[PDB]
């Protein structure tokens, strides 16, 4: 199988700048058959560039493609507001086709640290035998963030899931929601519950904690 | 009108099969080729396989060689993808793509795409959500945070509003996550000024149409 | 004084694929067309330019017998002024065709349980064939703008495809043996009466 990789993972640029995306194939393309696609959230892919350097029908002239063997480039001369989405490349010349991991192009913004909150499980849910502790990271940039639960000063892994919103249309920030889920028995066996947040806008990891039974 | 239309939403129990349609229009079906791409909720594009319409020859990725079979019926100008032995990991949106061609020549790429087919695999039955309040911390001086926990429901989706639409600013509703129990869990929060905690009430409006569930829940500051 | 070898054609144990259709020239023989129209074992029998009955009282300089196998749905394409994958890319009759088209169901002969992949048809071709033209090239068909120079891939497929006749297909997908008789009248001494 031909492995396809793109860089960067997220491209932070301001509307008007020139964007430059990369696509790398593990081996030479079978027949210069490299396609570029654009996908806005909740939409169907839209073909932008087919066959290395050939613009599809209806695509503005600001989209361009280049490359030949293993290193290919998608270039947007002047980034418009409608262009901020995810971009995938695909080689399709050698029997089996493969996609890249994608490259998200978002609006550039100044570094903003997240507002961190922690929520103990409600007494109504503890009645259900299940406990869910929530850790909110509110309005931050960029999207890269790390959340680490710690129960009684011990790094917790498992029984934890995250969720990130889209870039807000007003402050261009993201928000994350990490939920720790234990049984009522496991929850009542400990006292200190905390989530440690690491972000670029924080000079040191910020920790928000609470004590169980001590409201 | 070069079009490519797929099946409707599918919801199959785990272990069964699903056959997604993909009908063509506007171009000569005989000479192009149809590829199948799936995309999990919020994930990347995943190439499954492709079929040449004229010859019927197929090629499948390693991951899907065991359970996927792509066929076509040129009398109805429709290509089909069948995925047997379904499981929760298969839950995604399935697309079909093809180049626009005439009697002799083709486009050099897949420029025609289908609208998408949502396939959902889960053993759990329909269930209304339990709504739990996320009370604001007492360590708030200028702005605090509060929300609701929409937990253990099936299937998607749910809609959530605050004060029945009067509150919209600073509201964030996160996309749900599928627990290992087969049920979805969602949390919606809102950041308000710390001063308004004692003189403003906050009620989340959770509505789940598949179960006809209308749960409103009041979020109150933590009180000892 | 000797009859024409119409048995070697209609009764051939093996028929050719439609893309490589067989053609036998018939001359210097007494043609007895009587039994052919009387034959009820023929499913299709359409003549163009001559009457089926009023035919034994005719002399021609040459008579060509073409034979191949196609789908049942494709028999309607063996006629003047028809379009389709067979009429455009395999066997084409002229608009001024003078002859007869004969066909019968051969599902009991040319179909195998696992699929008889011996009968082939040209699927892709850049232009339509001329009348009575024959194309047996296996050159890889370039569908897209970029070539391939011999690469069975996307927009570059093998121009020939198999029918894969199985006995359980519908009548439209079953094999039908076809025999096309062309009646040629040149400014040369006539040989087929
Ligand atoms: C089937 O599709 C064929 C492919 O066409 C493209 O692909 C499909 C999938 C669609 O997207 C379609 O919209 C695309 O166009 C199509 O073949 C094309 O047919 C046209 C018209 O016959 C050809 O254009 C004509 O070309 C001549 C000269 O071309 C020379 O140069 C090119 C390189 O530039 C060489 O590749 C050629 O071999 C030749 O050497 C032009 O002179 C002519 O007119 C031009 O000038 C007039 C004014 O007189 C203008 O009005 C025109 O806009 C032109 O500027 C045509 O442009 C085209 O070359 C040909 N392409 C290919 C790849 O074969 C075919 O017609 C379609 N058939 C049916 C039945 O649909
Ligand atoms: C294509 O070949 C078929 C079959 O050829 C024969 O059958 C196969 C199974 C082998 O045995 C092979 O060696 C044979 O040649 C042809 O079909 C038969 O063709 C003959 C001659 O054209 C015809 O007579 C048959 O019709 C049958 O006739 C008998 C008797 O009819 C005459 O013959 C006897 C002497 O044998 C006379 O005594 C009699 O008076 C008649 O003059 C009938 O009893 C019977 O019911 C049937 O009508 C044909 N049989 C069949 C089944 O079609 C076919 O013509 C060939 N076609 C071409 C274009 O060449």
């Amino acid at each position: 199988e031909i492995v396809l990789t793109q860089s960067p993972g997220t491209l932070s640029l301001s509307p008007g700048e020139r964007a430059t995306l990369s696509c790398r194939a593990s081996q030479s393309v079978s027949r210069n058959y490299l396609a570029w696609y654009q996908q806005k959230p909740g939409q169907v892919p839209r073909l932008l560039i087919y066959g290395a350097s050939s613009r599809a029908t209806g695509i503005p002239d600001r989209f361009r493609g280049s490359g030949s063997g293993t290193d290919f480039t998608l270039t947007i001369n002047r980034l418009e507001s409608e262009d901020f989405a995810v971009y995938y490349c695909q080689q399709y010349g050698s029997s089996l086709f493969t996609f890249g991991p994608g490259t998200k192009v978002d609006i550039k913004r100044t570094v903003a640290a997240p507002s961190v909150f922690i929520f103990p499980p409600s007494d109504e849910q503890l009645k259900s035998g299940t406990a869910s502790v929530v850790c909110l990271l509110n309005n931050f940039y960029p999207r890269e963030a790390k959340v680490q639960w710690k129960v009684d000063n011990a790094l917790q892994s498992g029984n934890s899931q995250e969720s990130v919103t889209e870039q807000d249309s007003k402050d261009s920030t993201y928000s994350l929601s990490s939920t720790l889920t234990l049984s009522k028995a496991d929850y009542e066996k400990h006292k200190v519950y905390a989530c440690e947040v690491t972000h670029q806008g924080l000079s040191s990891p910020v920790t928000k904690s609470f004590n169980r039974g001590e409201c | 009108q070069v079009q490519l239309v797929e099946s409707g939403p599918e919801m199959k129990k785990p272990g069964t099969s699903v056959k997604v349609s993909c009908k063509a229009s506007g171009f000569t079906f005989i000479t192009s080729a149809v590829q199948w791409v799936r995309q999990a909720r919020g994930q990347r594009l995943e190439w499954m396989g492709w079929i040449a319409v004229g010859s019927g020859n197929t090629n499948y990725a390693q991951k899907f060689q065991d359970r996927v079979t792509i066929n076509r019926d040129m009398s109805t100008s429709t290509a089909y993808m069948e995925l047997s032995s379904l499981r929760s990991e298969d839950t995604a949106v399935y697309y079909c793509a093809a180049p626009h061609c005439n009697r002799t020549s083709c486009h050099d790429g897949f420029d025609i795409w289908g609208q998408g087919t949502m396939v959902t695999v889960s053993s759990a039955s329909t269930k209304g959500p339990s709504v739990f309040p996320l009370a604001p911390s007492s360590k708030s001086t200028g702005t605090a945070a509060l929300g609701c926990l929409v937990k253990d429901y099936f299937p998607e989706p749910v809609t959530v509003s605050w004060n029945s639409g009067a509150l919209t600013s600073g509201v964030h509703t996160f996309p749900a996550v599928l627990q290992s129990s087969g049920l979805y869990s969602l949390s919606s929060v809102v950041t308000v000024p710390s001063s308004s905690l004692g003189t403003q009430t906050y009620i989340c409006n959770v509505n789940h149409k598949p179960s006809n569930t209308k749960v409103d829940k009041k979020v109150e500051p933590k009180s000892c | 004084t000797n009859l024409c070898p119409f048995g070697e054609v209609f009764n051939a144990t093996r028929f050719a694929s439609v893309y490589a259709w067989n053609r036998k020239r018939i001359s210097n023989c007494v043609a007895d067309y009587s039994v052919l129209y009387n034959s009820a074992s023929f499913s299709t029998f359409k003549c163009y330019g001559v009457s089926p009955t009023k035919l034994n009282d005719l002399c021609f300089t040459n008579v060509y017998a073409d034979s191949f196998v196609i789908r049942g749905d494709e028999v309607r394409q063996i006629a003047p002024g028809q379009t389709g994958n067979i009429a455009d890319y395999n066997y084409k009759l002229p608009d001024d065709f003078t002859g007869c088209v004969i066909a019968w169901n051969s599902n009991n002969l040319d179909s195998k349980v696992g699929g008889n992949y011996n009968y082939l048809y040209r699927l892709f071709r850049k232009s339509n064939l001329k009348p009575f033209e024959r194309d047996i090239s296996t050159e890889i068909y370039q569908a897209g703008s970029t070539p391939c120079n011999g690469v069975k891939g996307f927009n570059c497929y093998f121009p020939l495809q198999s029918y894969g006749f199985q006995p359980t297909y519908g009548v439209g997908y079953q094999p039908y043996r076809v025999v096309v008789l062309s009646f040629e009248l040149l400014h040369a001494p006539a040989t087929v009466c």
